[PDB]
C-alpha cells in the first residue's frame, strides 16, 4: 500500500493500531490526540473569522459604490462566492467534525463536503487564471486595441463555473472519489490510493494537466508579457520618478501574484505527483493536512492580492471605514 | 477725499510753452486714469486730453490735438500738461481731473477735479491804472437821482478793485466785471447812483487800487 | 461729431419747485450720462454718473430717468445754490472729444422792474487822454429782455461800445448793466448829442437820456 | 496601482504614436467623471492616434433623464469648428455608453496646468496667461460672428495642445441663433459659467457668453473662481446666489491691464457689461490688455506661445477619486431610450 487503502476511505495512517477501517464510524485518536483536533477547529475558526467579512466587504462595497460596478470587477465578485463557498462547504462542517474526532456525516456527507471544497476551491483557482487573461487582454491587446465588454465578463465568470464543474463532477460518478483527507475530518480528492476501481491513476494526470499545469503555463505567459511591457513602457520614458517607480512595483506584484498561485496549488500537485512516480510513499495523516492548509489560506490572501491592491476598490473602502 | 492740487501756472507769452504740474493724492496714480479739462473764463468745459491708467493709450480733443502733450510719472504720482503753442484762446484755469479704468469698467465719469490753476496767455508789462471820473450830467437830474462813476482804464493785468469812499459807499456801488479791451489791457467802469441833489453837498471819490503794480489812484468825481 | 443739446436753455424756477431739464446726444452714445452742477467760485461737481445713478455724498434731491438718446435730471426740491448752470457729459470717444453741454442757466424769477437810465458825461480828464468815453448805467431791471443802444447825433453806434452785465444782487436780486461807449476825443468833438436809448419790456417805448457836452 | 499600470500603458501608447466599437480603441484610464460619465482616454487600432472619448454612460443617462443635453452637445459641437474649436472625429456607441471620439489635444486642459504648475504658484505667469486670454477671446468672437450664444465656457473645456496654442473644446448646452433673432429665454449650461439673466429665467443675448469668460479668466490667473474658492465648487444653489449677489474682489495677481478687464466681464446687468455693446463686439477687442498681443497674427495662429507642453509628461488625471452618480438598480430602459441612442450615432 502507501498508508491504508479501502473503497471508501484513505487513511495516511499506515494499518498498525488494528483499528484503521473507515472513519465514518471509527473515532480517530490512534493517529491523533484532542489537542491537534483543537487545532485543526482553531485553524477553521480563524478561516471563517477572516475569510467571511473579507469577501462579504467585497460583494458589499460593490453596492454602494457606483463607479466599481464596471464588468472588470465581476470576476472579483465571482472570486469572493467562491471563497465563500469554501467557508460554508468546507470550513464550517469540518470544524464541526474535527471536535468529534472523525467525519461523522457519513459517505454522503462526505460527498457532499468534498464537492462543496472542491467547487469552491477551483472557481477560485480558475478565477485567478481568467483574472490573469482579463489583465493581458487589457494592456498586452488580444486583438490590437480592444475594449473589455459586459459579455466578456460575463463569459470569464461562467468559464469558471464550468472548469469547476469539470474538476468537482466527476467524483460524484465514480471517476476518482471523495474519501477523508487530513486527519479524516475533511474529505478530498482521490489521489493518494492506487485503488483500481475508480481509475485514481487516469484522474491523477488528467488533474495534473488540465487543473494545474494549463492554469501555471498561462499564468506565466500573461504576467511574463505584462511585466514585459511595463518594463518596456519604463524604459522608453527614462523622465519622471512615477515610471520607474511603477517598473518596480510591477514586477514586485507579478512575484507576489505568481507565488500565490504556487502556494495554493503547488503542494497537492506535488504530493500528488511524487505518490504517482513512487509507490509506498507513506504520509502521516497530520502531514496531509498540510496541502490543506496552504490552500485554505488562499480565501483570505487573494481578496488582500486581487482586491485591496487595486486603487478603486482602495479609494472607496477608506470612504466606507471613514463613514460610508 | 481724493484731492489734486495742481501748481505751476504764472504769465507766459503768446507762442510759447508752459508746463503745468497737478500732484496727485488719495489714490496710487499707476491705479487711475488721468486727463486734463480746461474753462476759458465764464464758459464751459472743454476737455483737452486723457492718458491711461497704466500708461500707454492717449486721447485728444482736435484743437489741442499734438499742441499739447499729457503725460505722467508714476513715481511722483504727478500728472503733467506740456504745453506747447500757446493762443489767445488758450487763456484760460486750467483743470486736471480723474477718471477710472477704460473701456467700461462699471461705467465711470469724471469724479475728482482740482481747483484748477491760472494760465494766462498775454503780451504786456505790468501797468498802473489811469483813473478818469465820469462827470454826472445835469439832464439826468430830471429824476432826481444822478449816476457818476470812474472809468479804470488802460491797467495790465486784473485784478483792479474799485471802491467808493474808501469802502464806506458799496451799495449802489456797481463795479462791473473786466473787460478786455482790443488794446491787450483791461478796462473796467464803476459806477454810483446817488442823488443829484447831494452833488455838491457830498464828494464822491472812487479808490482804485490795482495790486499787480500796487498803483493806487483817487479820482474825486465833480459834482 | 458730437453735438450735446439741452432745454431749457434757461429756466425761471423759485425755491421749492420741481425742476425738469433734459439732455439730447445727436447720436447714439449709449447710457452714459453724468450731470453736473457749476457755480461761480466752484469747480464742476459730479450729481448723476452711469445713466441715472446718484453720486456718493450728493443729496438725493437730485435724480436721473431715461435712456437712449434722451436723459433727465429733476430737482425736486430747489435749495437757494440750485440756481446755477447744469452741464451733461456722456464720456465716450473713439478718438472724439468728452462733450459737454452749453449749460441749463436755473435763473430766480421775479416781477418786471423798468431800469433808472442815467448818461455820464466824460471828464475833462477823460478828454485829455485822446479818447472820450461816454457812460451809461441801467439799473436795477429784470429781465435781460433789454437792449442798450448808444446814439451820438441819432446815428447808431455800434461795434466801438461794450457792455457787462452783473448777475443777480444781493441788495436787491436785479441786473445792472453798465455800457460804455469808447469814441476818439475827435470824434467826440465833432459831435453834440449823446444819446442812451434803453429799450426794454418794462418800459411802453423806448426812453432816451442824451446831454450835450460837460456839464 | 493598476491604475499606474494604465498610466503606463498610455506612455507606451504615446511613444509608438509619437515614433468603430469595442475592437477599435485601447482603453486606458479615466480622466474624470464628466456630467453624464467618465471621459477616458483611448487609442485607435489603425492609426495608432490617441483621442479622448467623452463617455456619457448609459445607466447615468436613464437616471439623470440627459438625452436632451446629450443630443445638444453633439450637434453643435459637429457642426461648429475653428482653429480655436476642435473637431469631433466620430459619435458611436457601445453597450454601455454614448460615445463622442474627438481630436487631439494632448496637452491637457488649463484647469489641470493651474495646480501642475504647482498648486503654490496660483495660475500661469501673466504674459503665458495673456496669449491664452487673447487666443480664447478669439475662439468666442468666432461664435459671435456665427451668432451662437454658448451659455458656458470654462477651463476644463479650455484644452491645450502640444504646441502650447488654446483652443475652447467641447460645445455643451448652446443655442446656435439665425441673424434676425438675439434674444432667447431658457435656463440652459451649467451653473457659475451662467450669467444673471438665466438664472432669472429672462432673456439673453451675446452678453452671457462674455460673463463665462470673466469667470474663466478670473480662475486662470488667480487659481479659484470669483464665485468659488480654491479646486472648489459649490452647489447650485449657493452658486445662483453668488453669480448674482456677489461683488468681486481683485488679487495683486493680476496686472493692472487684466483686473480692468476682468471687471468688465463681470459686470452682474448686460448693458454694463463689455461684449456686445449695440454695433460691436470689437470693442472689447480695444482694452488695453490686448497691446501686448497683435490681432492679426493671433487669428492666423502665427504667435508662439510662452510655454510648450513637454511629451515626456502626461497631463490629466489619473483615477484616484473621480465622480459617481447612479447606475441602474431595477430601472429598466425604456423604448424611447434605444432610438435615441442609435439616432445619437452617426
Ligand atoms: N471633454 C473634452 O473635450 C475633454 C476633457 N478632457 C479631460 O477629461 C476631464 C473630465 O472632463 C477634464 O477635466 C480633462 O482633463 C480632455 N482631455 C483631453 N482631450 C479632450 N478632448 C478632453
Ligand atoms: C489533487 C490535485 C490537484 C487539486 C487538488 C485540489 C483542488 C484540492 C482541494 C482541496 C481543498 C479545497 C481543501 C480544503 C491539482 C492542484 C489540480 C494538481 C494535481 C493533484
Amino acid at each position: 500500500m502507501n498508508g491504508t487503502e479501502g473503497p471508501n476511505f484513505y487513511v495516511p495512517f499506515s494499518n498498525k493500531t488494528g483499528v484503521v477501517r473507515s472513519p465514518f464510524e471509527a473515532p480517530q485518536y490512534y493517529l491523533a490526540e484532542p489537542w491537534q483536533f483543537s487545532m485543526l477547529a482553531a485553524y477553521m475558526f480563524l478561516l471563517i473569522m477572516l475569510g467571511f467579512p473579507i469577501n462579504f466587504l467585497t460583494l458589499y462595497v460593490t453596492v454602494q459604490h457606483k463607479k466599481l460596478r464596471t464588468p472588470l470587477n465581476y470576476i472579483l465578485l465571482n472570486l469572493a462566492v467562491a471563497d465563500l463557498f469554501m467557508v460554508f462547504g468546507g470550513f464550517t462542517t469540518t470544524l464541526y467534525t474535527s471536535l468529534h474526532g472523525y467525519f461523522v456525516f457519513g459517505p454522503t456527507g462526505c460527498n457532499l463536503e468534498g464537492f462543496f471544497a472542491t467547487l469552491g476551491g477551483e472557481i477560485a483557482l480558475w478565477s485567478l487564471v481568467v483574472l490573469a487573461i482579463e489583465r493581458y487582454v487589457v494592456v498586452c491587446k488580444p486583438m490590437s486595441n480592444f475594449r473589455f465588454g459586459e459579455n466578456h465578463a460575463i463569459m470569464g465568470v461562467a468559464f469558471t463555473w464550468v472548469m469547476a464543474l469539470a474538476c468537482a463532477a466527476p467524483p460524484l460518478v465514480g471517476w476518482s472519489r471523495y474519501i477523508p483527507e487530513g486527519m479524516q475530518c475533511s474529505c478530498g480528492i482521490d489521489y493518494y490510493t492506487p485503488h483500481e476501481e475508480t481509475n485514481n491513476e487516469s484522474f491523477v494526470i488528467y488533474m495534473f494537466v488540465v487543473h494545474f499545469i494549463i492554469p501555471l503555463i498561462v499564468i506565466f505567459f500573461c504576467y511574463g508579457q505584462l511585466v514585459f511591457t511595463v518594463k518596456e513602457a519604463a524604459a522608453q520614458q527614462q523622465e519622471s520618478a512615477t515610471t520607474q517607480k511603477a517598473e518596480k512595483e510591477v514586477t514586485r506584484m507579478v512575484i507576489i501574484m505568481v507565488i500565490a498561485f504556487l502556494i495554493c496549488w503547488l503542494p497537492y500537485a506535488g504530493v500528488a505527483f511524487y505518490i504517482f512516480t513512487h509507490q509506498g510513499s507513506d504520509f502521516g495523516p497530520i502531514f496531509m493536512t498540510i496541502p490543506a492548509f496552504f490552500a485554505k489560506t488562499s480565501a483570505v490572501y487573494n481578496p488582500v492580492i486581487y482586491i485591496m491592491m487595486n486603487k478603486q476598490f482602495r479609494n472607496c473602502m477608506v470612504t466606507t471605514l471613514c463613514c460610508g | 477725499e481724493v484731492q489734486l492740487v495742481e501748481s505751476g501756472g504764472g504769465l507766459v507769452q503768446p507762442g510759447g510753452s508752459l508746463r503745468l504740474s497737478c500732484a496727485a493724492s488719495g489714490f496710487n496714480l499707476y491705479s487711475s486714469s488721468i486727463h486734463w479739462v480746461r474753462q476759458a473764463p465764464g464758459k464751459g468745459l472743454e476737455w483737452v486730453a486723457s492718458i491711461y491708467s497704466y500708461y500707454g493709450s492717449t486721447s485728444y480733443a482736435d484743437s489741442v490735438k499734438g499742441r499739447f502733450t499729457i503725460s505722467a510719472d508714476t513715481s511722483k504720482n504727478t500728472a503733467y500738461l506740456q504745453m506747447n503753442s500757446l493762443r489767445a484762446e488758450d487763456t484760460a484755469v486750467y483743470y486736471c481731473a480723474r477718471y477710472e479704468g477704460w473701456w467700461w469698467a462699471n461705467t465711470y465719469a469724471l469724479d475728482y477735479w482740482g481747483q484748477g490753476t491760472l494760465v494766462t496767455v498775454s503780451s504786456a508789462s505790468t501797468k498802473g491804472p489811469s483813473v478818469f471820473p465820469l462827470a454826472p450830467s445835469s439832464k439826468s437830474t430830471s429824476g432826481g437821482t444822478a449816476a457818476l462813476g470812474c472809468l479804470v482804464k488802460d491797467y495790465f493785468p486784473e485784478p483792479v478793485t474799485v471802491s467808493w469812499n474808501s469802502g464806506a459807499l458799496t451799495s449802489g456801488v456797481h463795479t462791473f466785471p473786466a473787460v478786455l479791451q482790443s488794446s491787450g489791457l483791461y478796462s473796467l467802469s464803476s459806477v454810483v447812483t446817488v442823488p443829484s441833489s447831494s452833488l455838491g453837498t457830498q464828494t464822491y471819490i472812487c479808490n482804485v487800487n490795482h495790486k499787480p503794480s500796487n498803483t493806487k489812484v483817487d479820482k474825486k468825481v465833480e459834482p | 461729431d458730437i453735438q450735446m443739446t439741452q432745454s431749457p436753455s434757461s429756466l425761471s424756477a423759485s425755491v421749492g419747485d420741481r425742476v425738469t431739464i433734459t439732455c439730447r446726444a445727436s447720436q447714439s452714445v449709449s447710457s452714459a450720462v453724468a450731470w453736473y452742477q457749476q457755480k461761480p467760485g466752484k469747480a464742476p461737481k459730479l450729481l448723476i454718473y452711469s445713466a441715472s445713478s446718484l453720486y456718493s455724498g450728493v443729496p438725493s434731491r437730485f435724480s436721473g430717468s431715461r435712456s437712449g438718446t434722451d436723459f433727465t435730471l429733476t430737482i425736486s426740491s430747489l435749495q437757494p445754490e440750485d440756481f446755477a448752470t447744469y452741464y451733461c457729459q456722456q464720456y465716450y470717444e473713439w478718438l472724439s472729444l468728452f462733450t459737454f453741454g452749453q449749460g441749463t442757466k436755473v435763473e430766480i424769477k421775479r416781477t418786471v422792474a423798468a431800469p433808472s437810465v442815467f448818461i455820464f458825461p466824460p471828464s475833462d480828464s477823460q478828454l485829455k487822454s485822446g479818447t472820450a468815453s461816454v457812460v451809461c448805467l441801467l439799473n436795477n431791471f429784470y429781465p435781460r429782455e433789454a437792449k442798450v443802444q448808444w446814439k451820438v447825433d441819432n446815428a447808431l453806434q455800434s461795434g466801438n461800445s461794450q457792455e457787462s452785465v452783473t448777475e443777480q444782487d444781493s441788495k436787491d436780486s436785479t441786473y445792472s448793466l453798465s455800457s460804455t461807449l469808447t469814441l476818439s476825443k475827435a470824434d467826440y468833438e465833432k459831435h453834440k448829442v449823446y444819446a442812451c436809448e434803453v429799450t426794454h419790456q418794462g418800459l411802453s417805448s423806448p426812453v432816451t437820456k442824451s446831454f450835450n457836452r460837460g456839464e | 496601482l493598476e491604475t499606474v499600470v494604465a498610466n503606463s500603458a498610455f506612455i507606451a501608447a504615446r511613444g509608438s504614436f509619437d515614433a468603430m466599437g469595442e475592437d477599435w480603441f485601447l482603453d486606458f484610464r479615466v480622466l474624470g467623471r464628466g456630467g453624464f460619465g467618465e471621459v477616458f482616454a483611448c487609442q485607435m487600432k489603425a492609426t495608432g492616434k490617441l483621442y479622448a472619448c467623452k463617455k456619457l454612460n448609459k445607466k447615468r443617462l436613464k437616471k439623470r433623464k440627459g438625452y436632451q443635453g446629450a443630443m445638444v452637445e453633439k450637434k453643435i459641437l459637429a457642426k461648429v469648428h475653428s482653429r480655436f474649436i476642435v473637431s469631433l472625429a466620430y459619435a458611436f456607441e457601445t453597450k454601455t455608453d454614448l460615445c463622442l471620439v474627438m481630436t487631439i489635444m494632448n496637452g491637457g486642459d488649463i484647469r489641470y496646468h493651474i495646480y501642475n504648475v504647482d498648486e503654490d504658484n496660483p495660475g500661469f505667469q501673466e504674459p503665458r496667461a495673456i496669449f491664452y486670454t487673447a487666443q480664447i477671446v478669439s475662439g468666442l468672437e468666432h461664435l459671435h460672428q456665427r451668432n451662437i450664444i454658448y451659455r458656458d465656457l470654462k477651463p476644463e473645456n479650455v484644452l491645450l495642445d502640444d504646441d502650447g496654442n488654446v483652443r475652447i473644446s467641447d460645445l455643451g448646452l448652446a443655442v446656435e441663433l439665425k441673424a434676425g433673432q438675439t434674444k432667447t429665454k431658457g435656463y440652459a449650461g451649467t451653473p457659475g459659467f451662467m450669467a444673471p439673466e438665466l438664472l432669472l429665467g429672462e432673456e439673453y443675448d451675446f452678453s452671457v457668453d462674455y460673463f463665462a469668460l470673466g469667470v474663466t479668466l478670473y480662475e486662470m490667473i488667480a487659481a479659484r473662481g470669483p464665485f468659488r474658492a480654491r479646486g472648489e465648487k459649490v452647489e447650485n444653489k449657493e452658486l445662483k446666489q453668488r453669480v448674482l449677489e456677489q461683488a468681486v474682489t481683485y488679487p495683486d495677481k493680476f496686472s493692472p491691464a487684466s483686473k480692468d478687464f476682468c471687471e468688465a466681464l463681470l459686470q452682474k446687468d448686460p448693458e454694463k457689461r463689455l461684449g456686445f455693446r449695440d454695433g460691436s463686439c470689437d470693442g472689447l477687442r480695444t482694452h488695453p490688455l490686448f497691446r501686448d498681443i497683435s490681432w492679426r497674427q493671433l487669428e492666423a495662429g502665427m504667435l508662439t506661445p510662452p510655454f510648450v507642453p513637454d511629451s515626456r509628461t502626461v497631463y490629466a488625471k489619473n483615477i484616484q477619486d473621480v465622480g459617481a452618480f447612479e447606475e441602474v438598480k431595477g430601472v429598466a430602459f425604456e423604448k424611447a431610450d434605444t432610438e435615441f441612442f442609435q439616432e445619437f450615432a452617426s
